[PDB]
């Protein structure tokens, strides 16, 4: 517990906290393949329960009585918004919508 | 022990951060002495 | 591709990353108190302000780095301001806190380089960069003798 | 001192990040049709 504590002060340090706010109607708009304006597609799929926009796992999709919105990590390039020379380890603290 | 002056190294050397005096020198080098089996080791660094 | 003003007090644009540059032995911020009350005058923290028409949503990307030879325990040396408006890097600001603030202990008067660099010249951050009206610094510091 | 919700998530995952609504016909068809768009606050932390 020692050694392990001692290896945990020895290599933590500050941080470099960073918020990125993601509105998904520029994503939606911005995806390239089955893009579209999210203001439109929410009140096709509500007023009609049945379907979907997008891609999989980018895009809107109503399963029964559950609408739900996606969006792939990987598709967002945050950890290229930043240059690499700060660090690598670029990891969410918190998400809040 | 190697553990523990370790962390003494490391209260010293945030102690030299803080009060702006990097010839601050509390922990002596010594305490380990070989042939009573490194014994009053922790009496040393308490001292310290 | 263009700079401004001499180097390490003047803009640069370095590919496609404006940083804006400043020296603080140039601020002479150890002469702005009287010298009878101490001479240790170590920065506490430092928070910067962006007053630009930002956008519905819109984050801010900025680096304020430091370039010098001070040891600055670990990487404490640079922030990232994403609020823009009166910020650290910090979620929470927490003076009194356990660990060391970012810049804490940096003394004022050094010859050291305090750089801030904007991501992103001309792809997402050309209008906020074309909207700034100026560049402010919350120099934080203590004089303790 | 407990982890935070999302905390430890390495930013640039394959990972699929699912907002879902119950109710879409029921209680909550009014708030859906008036909903102008979603924005997530993604705070991360750059560490060396």
């Amino acid at each position: 517990l020692a050694q392990m504590e001692k290896s945990y002060l020895e290599k933590d340090e500050r941080a470099l906290e960073v918020t990125r706010t993601v509105s998904l109607a520029e994503v939606y708009a911005g995806l390239t393949e089955n893009s579209f304006i999210l203001k439109d597609k929410v009140t096709e799929l509500v007023n009609a329960g049945e379907g979907s926009a997008g891609t999989t796992l980018n895009g809107l999709n109503v399963e029964g009585t559950q609408l739900q919105a996606s969006l792939k990590l990987s598709d967002l390039n945050i950890a290229t918004d930043y240059p690499d020379g700060l660090g690598n380890t670029r990891r969410i603290k918190q998400i809040s919508v | 022990y190697d553990l523990a002056v370790s962390l003494c190294l490391m209260a010293e050397q945030t102690y030299q951060y803080e009060l702006n005096n990097a010839a601050a020198h509390f922990i002596k080098p010594g305490a380990w002495h070989g042939t009573y089996a490194g014994l009053l080791a922790g009496e040393t660094l308490m001292l310290n | 591709e263009g700079s401004a003003g001499t180097t390490l007090n003047g803009l640069n644009v370095e590919g496609t990353q404006l940083q804006a540059s400043l020296k603080l032995s140039d601020l002479n911020i150890a002469t702005d108190y009287p010298d009878g009350l101490g001479n240790t005058r170590r920065i506490k923290q430092i928070s910067v302000t962006l007053p630009a028409l930002l956008g519905p949503y819109q984050d801010v990307r900025a680096i304020l780095s430091y370039g010098g030879s001070t040891m600055m325990p670990r990487g404490c040396k640079a922030i990232a301001i994403s609020h823009g408006m009166n910020d650290s890097g910090q979620f929470q600001m927490d003076f009194n806190d356990a660990k060391y603030l970012p810049f804490e202990g940096l003394p004022v008067a050094d010859t050291g380089t305090l750089t801030l660099s904007f991501p992103g010249i001309s792809g997402k951050q050309k209008s906020l960069l074309l909207s700034l009206s100026d560049i402010i610094l919350h120099i934080r510091y203590t004089i303790r003798s």
